[PDB]
RNA sequence: CGAUGUCGGCUCAUCACAUCCUGGGGCUGAAGUAGGUCCCAAGGGUAUGGCUGUUCGCCAUUUAAAGUGGUACGCGAGCUGGGUUUAGAACGUCGUGAGACAGUUCGGUCCCUAUCUGCCGUGGGCGCUGGAGAACUGAGGGGGGCUGCUCCUAGUACGAGAGGACCGGAGUGGACGCAUCACUGGUGUUCGGGUUGUCAUGCCAAUGGCACUGCCCGGUAGCUAAAUGCGGAAGAGAUAAGUGCUGAAAGCAUCUAAGCACGAAACUUGCCCCGAGAUGAGUUCUCCCUGACUCCUUGAGAGUCCUGAAGGAACGUUGAAGACGACGACGUUGAUAGGCCGGGUGUGUAAGCGCAGCGAUGCGUUGAGCUAACCGGUACUAAUGAACCGUGAGGCUUAACCU
RNA sequence: AAUUCCUUGUCGGGUAAGUUCCGACCUGCACGAAUGGCGUAAUGAUGGCCAGGCUGUCUCCACCCGAGACUCAGUGAAAU
RNA sequence: ACACAGGUGGUCAGGUAGAGAAUACCAAGGCGCUUGAGAGAACUCGGGUGAAGGAACUAGGCAAAAUGGUGCCGUAACUUC
RNA sequence: AGGACCGAACCGACUAAUGUCGAAAAAUUAGCGGAUGACUUGUGGCUGGGGGUGAAAGGCCAAUCAAACCGGGAGAUAGCU
């Protein structure tokens, strides 16, 4: 337990670099509407490739 | 499977009615015997006529175990109670005329065809 | 798999009579007196049945003289010479561990004859 | 040399006499070799070997051209095997099961099972201390790890928890039992690393 | 370690984990469509599938077992009169999986599950 | 002294050699067996119990041995708190008394989520000079090194007898390690059954809930040890202690000063693992990119239209892989998971009805029903067309050199 | 001996083995008669020792069931 | 000090089993405890089961395990009867 | 009849584990003692700091006790840091 004495930004810093998120980059497109969404996902509107899910 | 404070049935007519193991002998750090194995023993119960009195220290091998003895043919025999023959420390060989109960074949070991002579079984 | 599958197939003797756990059954043995070699009976009640195949096995139960004995046989070894059913037994579990702890009349069960 | 082949669980034999000798058995197929490495090139003796079959598609071009060197199809992973001198082949040759009929030990090198993260107590055989009398949450611990202000340091190669199994390991020397010519088997007797389905290297015995 | 086992724990214990399948899989059947966590959709799968092979051979061993298990008349009788011979061509197969996003109050991994057919 | 937790035990160790065992030797008041001492040797091994807080010690029984020490009399941010040092009380003793006494006796809170170093695991980044995917090489590092007893040589050598070998060889043990789950078993709150109380589905019957899985009996896969395989090696190099050969200095002599040999579990290899971040960044193999333009301080400059490859990542189904990353299998040109079908297994004769009975119940249909992770199949459901990052023939200086 | 220093006194019992325990011996360092002496049934979350039963306390750990630990989203400390 | 697993006097006392205001399951009536979702490592916590042995553990059977109800039969030394 | 027996409420606090920047400035969980009396408890009184009260531990007297707490002498005094 218990730091002897603190560490810097420097050190704080390094420790954080593997912290940042990445992005999706990998946007689909539904055949019949055109819809952005997630692959594997349904659309906002209710569509899952090019047929009609959920009202 | 026999340990230091296992208590044995004797199978011999020695006078011993229980024992208990002692030590396991043949090695270092040896944690069990069984099957037919020498080990030492005191005599926790004996009878009044018998040839050996209480609280004396002898040798002994065990005939039989609860965990039983295994075969080259992947079978197994085992029994329902630790069981042991007593010797004579530095001469060995059996003190009882005779033996109760079954005895198992690993225990041919010439040195024990005493032993399996005066047995019934097996 | 069918490649072990292929293999345990060929070593089954394929002639082992049928019996149900709470049978008195008398297995024959082959044992080796050095040079001999001979058919040890061992009469008893079959307690267990473990059904693998190949690597079946049972356990037989004798109160010989002195204590009781326990011999768990693989069926498909040929060690086991043969197994003869002498009486059927009306129990109705697999296993017959409670019979370790009864002895004499206790111990004793019904028969099937059905 | 040697041969790869799957591992496919394990059965035992019944010796007439009486012995149920527990083999392993693994299938061997057709090890047939993608390249044969040498003093001119390479600055040593060796054969590389494929075995079993890749999907047309999963195997890449860098892999897949790899193979139309030699002329084989496209076998699923790759390894090498050293030369003994004496012994030399061609590519594109079919090695099979044969090989280990004359030998009569063997050692099976394969990836061990894997246990993940365990512990002292599992992975170094580690003594629990006392499961109770006064006992305050030690029980599976490793306990003391060090000196004092001597060493002031762990040493190197100190039995802690991590890693246990994933890794290459080799039982050596496990007697031979039978060796299927027609269904590509070599039945060993024991047990060998890593579960049905993983690769096993096998070869004959270093320690003769 | 788990090695070549089978069930999600789903951080409950036993008795509850069979009891929100019981009531789960009462509730597809109901409303022929669910939204639920992906592994929930998953697992759900593996209780009512069955309850759709056993609803096929309508009898009375076959209600009474239905019955043991869901523990509801009025699913037992939508199981055997609807959707038993509604799904006696299809061979397995009678729920299907949609993602569906996040859950919003804990992100959780959102999936409608529903019976294949909706008609 | 604005605190460096003091004995003993447990867990975990690690080094020294002044070696307890095992290995190699000299002398011996060494016949052999067994010693005695001394020399080299630190590779590996080195009790379990009774008593006491004990360390130690004595005692019982093992063992080849039960080594001596260092490590804050190793190790309390790892555990214990029996002892010693708080407050209570008592005994003896000392004190007129308050109280006091390595004199004794009974009872008496052991805190800390780890920043850094270190250590065991496991990844992301960039590098290794076109990119990519594979397979090696090995610098270097780590692992492993225990040993009994039985028989054979041989009742041989040796010895008056009794006793009783070296040197070799074989077998089977213990301990320890590695692997595995074929066997024997354990486990198995996801499989089956019995059954107590009570509540429920209208009720009977049949189910389910709750009672620690309500209590039990069995048990599939998995994981597993007490279960079953395997291991320490022979081999070589250089030696330690020692034994020698030839041979001076020193007509001889003497193992050495030239020259030449032997010689141990030590040392270097051999056996297993990791291992080119080995920046000294090695090799082999295959794969992929062969288009334009302007711009100025003409530079490995900076640009612009186009092209986007090999391949990777991402996403999905997932795994006998796994904390998370990662690692492996599969994505419709498909058995990756779930289902579904058929087994196998398990439990042990379901339900309904039928019959015998006053009733409980008994049969009968019936080895039935129900069967988790098993096995073999099967595209029925879900694994989507695409996007995404990754480019455009890869410096300079020489040398060997092909036209 | 809650008192004994020399001390693990000496002998006996129990145990394979007992610095503890129980019985006895007096050599009471330094017991002793209402700061009570010696007995003593019953009683005790009392101190010491032995036996049976029972047990994962242990030989020697193994698996299983939950709650955390671990990952994702939200909130978000502390000693130093 | 808190929407803090603490403390706080009196009254009302349904069913089944039970000696019972114990306990189990329920009724009336009330609540699911103001972070969830995954995964199913070591390790900790609270539990379950355990082959053979059975106090060998330890300062000490600490802790667990075990015994347990009602009726009847029977029940020793010692005793202040 | 009983400072009788077993055992809930109630009162206690022997053991263990958990907790030890806790859920809690003394608690939780499983066992544990008393439980018709020297019992326990509600409401209101009385006793005051060298004073009280104390089946006596130097215990308790508002989370404070070998002499409370608050204000004052008061910037006590300090050969000490
Ligand atoms: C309160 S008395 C403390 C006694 C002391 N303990 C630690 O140092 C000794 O030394
Ligand atoms: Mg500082
Ligand atoms: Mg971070
Ligand atoms: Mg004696
Ligand atoms: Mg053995
Ligand atoms: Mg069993
Ligand atoms: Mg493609
Ligand atoms: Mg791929
Ligand atoms: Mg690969
Ligand atoms: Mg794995
Ligand atoms: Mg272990
Ligand atoms: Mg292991
Ligand atoms: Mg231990
Ligand atoms: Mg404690
Ligand atoms: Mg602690
Ligand atoms: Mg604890
Ligand atoms: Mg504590
Ligand atoms: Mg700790
Ligand atoms: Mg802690
Ligand atoms: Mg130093
Ligand atoms: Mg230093
Ligand atoms: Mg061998
Ligand atoms: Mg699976
Ligand atoms: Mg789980
Ligand atoms: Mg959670
Ligand atoms: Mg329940
Ligand atoms: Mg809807
Ligand atoms: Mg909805
Ligand atoms: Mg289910
Ligand atoms: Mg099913
Ligand atoms: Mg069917
Ligand atoms: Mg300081
Ligand atoms: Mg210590
Ligand atoms: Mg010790
Ligand atoms: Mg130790
Ligand atoms: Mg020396
Ligand atoms: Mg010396
Ligand atoms: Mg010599
Ligand atoms: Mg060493
Ligand atoms: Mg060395
Ligand atoms: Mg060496
Ligand atoms: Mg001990
Ligand atoms: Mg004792
Ligand atoms: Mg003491
Ligand atoms: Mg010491
Ligand atoms: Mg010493
Ligand atoms: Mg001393
Ligand atoms: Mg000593
Ligand atoms: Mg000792
Ligand atoms: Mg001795
Ligand atoms: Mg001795
Ligand atoms: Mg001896
Ligand atoms: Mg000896
Ligand atoms: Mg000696
Ligand atoms: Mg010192
Ligand atoms: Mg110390
Ligand atoms: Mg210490
Ligand atoms: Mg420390
Ligand atoms: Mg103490
Ligand atoms: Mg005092
Ligand atoms: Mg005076
Ligand atoms: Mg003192
Ligand atoms: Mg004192
Ligand atoms: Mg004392
Ligand atoms: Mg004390
Ligand atoms: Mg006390
Ligand atoms: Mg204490
Ligand atoms: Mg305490
Ligand atoms: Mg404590
Ligand atoms: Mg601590
Ligand atoms: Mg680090
Ligand atoms: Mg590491
Ligand atoms: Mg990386
Ligand atoms: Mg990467
Ligand atoms: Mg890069
Ligand atoms: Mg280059
Ligand atoms: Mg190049
Ligand atoms: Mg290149
Ligand atoms: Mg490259
Ligand atoms: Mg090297
Ligand atoms: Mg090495
Ligand atoms: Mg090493
Ligand atoms: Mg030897
Ligand atoms: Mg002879
Ligand atoms: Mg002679
Ligand atoms: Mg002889
Ligand atoms: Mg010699
Ligand atoms: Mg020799
Ligand atoms: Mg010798
Ligand atoms: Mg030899
Ligand atoms: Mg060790
Ligand atoms: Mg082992
Ligand atoms: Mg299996
Ligand atoms: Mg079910
Ligand atoms: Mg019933
Ligand atoms: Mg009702
Ligand atoms: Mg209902
Ligand atoms: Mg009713
Ligand atoms: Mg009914
Ligand atoms: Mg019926
Ligand atoms: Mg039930
Ligand atoms: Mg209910
Ligand atoms: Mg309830
Ligand atoms: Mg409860
Ligand atoms: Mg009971
Ligand atoms: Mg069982
Ligand atoms: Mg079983
Ligand atoms: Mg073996
Ligand atoms: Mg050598
Ligand atoms: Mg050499
Ligand atoms: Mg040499
Ligand atoms: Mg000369
Ligand atoms: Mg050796
Ligand atoms: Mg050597
Ligand atoms: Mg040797
Ligand atoms: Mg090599
Ligand atoms: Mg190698
Ligand atoms: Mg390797
Ligand atoms: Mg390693
Ligand atoms: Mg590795
Ligand atoms: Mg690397
Ligand atoms: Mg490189
Ligand atoms: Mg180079
Ligand atoms: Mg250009
Ligand atoms: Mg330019
Ligand atoms: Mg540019
Ligand atoms: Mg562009
Ligand atoms: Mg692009
Ligand atoms: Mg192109
Ligand atoms: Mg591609
Ligand atoms: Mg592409
Ligand atoms: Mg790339
Ligand atoms: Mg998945
Ligand atoms: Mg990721
Ligand atoms: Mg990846
Ligand atoms: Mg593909
Ligand atoms: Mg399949
Ligand atoms: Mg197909
Ligand atoms: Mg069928
Ligand atoms: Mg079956
Ligand atoms: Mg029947
Ligand atoms: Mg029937
Ligand atoms: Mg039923
Ligand atoms: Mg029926
Ligand atoms: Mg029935
Ligand atoms: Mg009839
Ligand atoms: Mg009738
Ligand atoms: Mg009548
Ligand atoms: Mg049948
Ligand atoms: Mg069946
Ligand atoms: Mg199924
Ligand atoms: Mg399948
Ligand atoms: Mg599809
Ligand atoms: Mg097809
Ligand atoms: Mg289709
Ligand atoms: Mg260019
Ligand atoms: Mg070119
Ligand atoms: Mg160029
Ligand atoms: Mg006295
Ligand atoms: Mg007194
Ligand atoms: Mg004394
Ligand atoms: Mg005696
Ligand atoms: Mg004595
Ligand atoms: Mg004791
Ligand atoms: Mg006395
Ligand atoms: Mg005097
Ligand atoms: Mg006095
Ligand atoms: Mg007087
Ligand atoms: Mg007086
Ligand atoms: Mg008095
Ligand atoms: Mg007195
Ligand atoms: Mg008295
Ligand atoms: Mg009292
Ligand atoms: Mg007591
Ligand atoms: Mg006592
Ligand atoms: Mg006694
Ligand atoms: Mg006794
Ligand atoms: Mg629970
Ligand atoms: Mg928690
Ligand atoms: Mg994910
Ligand atoms: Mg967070
Ligand atoms: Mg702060
Ligand atoms: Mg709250
Ligand atoms: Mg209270
Ligand atoms: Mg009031
Ligand atoms: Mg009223
Ligand atoms: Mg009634
Ligand atoms: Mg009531
Ligand atoms: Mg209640
Ligand atoms: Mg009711
Ligand atoms: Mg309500
Ligand atoms: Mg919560
Ligand atoms: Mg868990
Ligand atoms: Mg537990
Ligand atoms: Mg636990
Ligand atoms: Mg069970
Ligand atoms: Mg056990
Ligand atoms: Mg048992
Ligand atoms: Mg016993
Ligand atoms: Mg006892
Ligand atoms: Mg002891
Ligand atoms: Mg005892
Ligand atoms: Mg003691
Ligand atoms: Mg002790
Ligand atoms: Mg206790
Ligand atoms: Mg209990
Ligand atoms: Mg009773
Ligand atoms: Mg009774
Ligand atoms: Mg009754
Ligand atoms: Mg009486
Ligand atoms: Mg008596
Ligand atoms: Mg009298
Ligand atoms: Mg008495
Ligand atoms: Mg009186
Ligand atoms: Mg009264
Ligand atoms: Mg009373
Ligand atoms: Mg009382
Ligand atoms: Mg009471
Ligand atoms: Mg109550
Ligand atoms: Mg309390
Ligand atoms: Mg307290
Ligand atoms: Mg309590
Ligand atoms: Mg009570
Ligand atoms: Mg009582
Ligand atoms: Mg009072
Ligand atoms: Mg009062
Ligand atoms: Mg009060
Ligand atoms: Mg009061
Ligand atoms: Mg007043
Ligand atoms: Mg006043
Ligand atoms: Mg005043
Ligand atoms: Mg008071
Ligand atoms: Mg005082
Ligand atoms: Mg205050
Ligand atoms: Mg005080
Ligand atoms: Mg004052
Ligand atoms: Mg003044
Ligand atoms: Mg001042």
């Amino acid at each position: 337990a218990v730091q002897q004495n603190k560490p810097t930004r420097s050190k704080r810093g390094m420790r954080r670099s593997h912290d940042a998120l990445t992005a999706v980059t990998s946007l689909s497109v539904d055949k019949t509407s055109g819809e952005k969404h997630l692959r594997h996902h349904i659309t906002a509107d209710g569509y899952y490739r090019g047929r009609k899910v959920i009202a | 499977m026999i340990q230091e404070q296992t208590m044995l049935n004797v199978a011999d007519n020695s006078g011993a009615r229980r024992v208990m193991c002692i030590k396991v002998l043949g090695g270092s750090h040896r944690r069990y015997a069984g099957v037919g194995d020498i080990i030492k023993i005191t005599i926790k119960e004996a009878i009044p006529r018998g040839k050996v009195k209480k609280g004396d220290v002898l040798k002994a091998v065990v005939v039989r175990t609860k965990k039983g003895v295994r075969r080259p043919d992947g079978s197994v025999i085992r029994f329902d109670g630790n069981a042991c023959v007593l010797l004579n420390n530095n001469s060995e060989q059996p003190i009882g005329t005779r033996i109760f109960g079954p005895v198992t074949r690993e225990l041919r070991s010439e040195k024990f065809m005493k032993i399996i002579s005066l047995a019934p079984e097996v | 798999s069918n490649i072990i599958k292929q293999l345990e197939q060929e070593q089954m003797k394929q002639d082992v009579p049928s019996f149900r756990p709470g049978d008195t059954v008398e297995v024959k043995v082959w044992v080796v007196e050095g040079s001999k070699k001979r058919l040890q009976a061992f009469e008893g009640v079959v307690i267990a049945i473990r059904n693998r195949g190949l690597h079946s096995a049972f356990t037989v139960r004798k109160i010989s003289n002195g204590e009781g004995v326990e011999r768990v046989f693989q069926t498909h070894s040929p060690v086991v010479d043969s197994i003869s059913v002498k009486r059927r037994g009306a129990v109705r579990k697999a296993k017959l561990y409670y019979l370790r702890e009864r002895t004499g009349k206790a111990a004793r069960i019904k028969e099937r004859l059905n | 040399i040697g041969l790869v082949g799957k591992k496919v669980g394990m059965t035992r034999i019944f010796t007439e006499d009486g012995v149920s000798i527990p083999v392993t058995v693994i299938e061997v197929e057709a090890n047939r070799v993608t390249q044969v490495k040498d003093l001119a090139n390479d600055g040593y003796r060796a054969i590389q070997v494929t075995t079993g079959a890749k999907k047309a598609n999963r195997v890449t071009k860098p892999e897949a051209g790899h193979f139309a060197k030699a002329g084989v199809e496209a076998g699923r992973g790759l390894w090498e095997f050293r030369l003994a001198e004496g012994e030399e082949f061609t590519v594109g040759q079919s090695i099979s099961v044969e090989l280990f009929a004359d030998v009569k030990k063997v050692d099976v090198t394969g990836t061990s099972k894997g246990k993940g993260f365990a512990g002292t107590v599992k992975r170094w055989n580690f003594r629990t201390q006392d499961a109770t009398h006064g006992n305050s949450l030690s029980h599976r611990v490793p306990g003391s790890i060090g000196q004092n202000q001597t060493p002031g340091k762990v040493f190197k190669g100190k039995k802690m928890a991590g890693q246990m199994g994933n890794e290459r390991v080799t039982v050596q020397s496990l007697d031979v039992v039978r060796v299927d010519a027609e269904r590509n088997l070599l039945l060993v007797k024991g047990a060998v690393p890593g579960a049905t389905g993983s690769d096993l290297i096998v070869k004959p015995a270093v320690k003769a | 370690m788990r090695h070549r086992k089978s069930g999600r724990q789903l951080n409950r214990n036993s008795s509850h984990r069979q009891a929100m399948f019981r009531n789960m899989a009462g509730s597809l059947v109901r409303h022929e469509i669910i939204k639920t966590t992906l592994p929930k959709a998953k697992e759900l799968r593996r209780v009512v599938e069955p309850l759709i092979t056993l609803a096929k051979t309508d009898s009375v061993a076959n209600r009474r077992l239905a019955f043991a298990r869901t523990r509801d008349n009025e699913i037992v009788a939508k199981l055997f009169n609807e959707l038993g011979p509604r799904f006696a061509s299809r061979a397995g197969g009678y729920t299907r999986i949609l993602k569906c996003g996040f859950r919003a109050g804990d992100n959780a991994p959102m999936a409608y599950i529903e019976l294949v057919d909706r008609s």
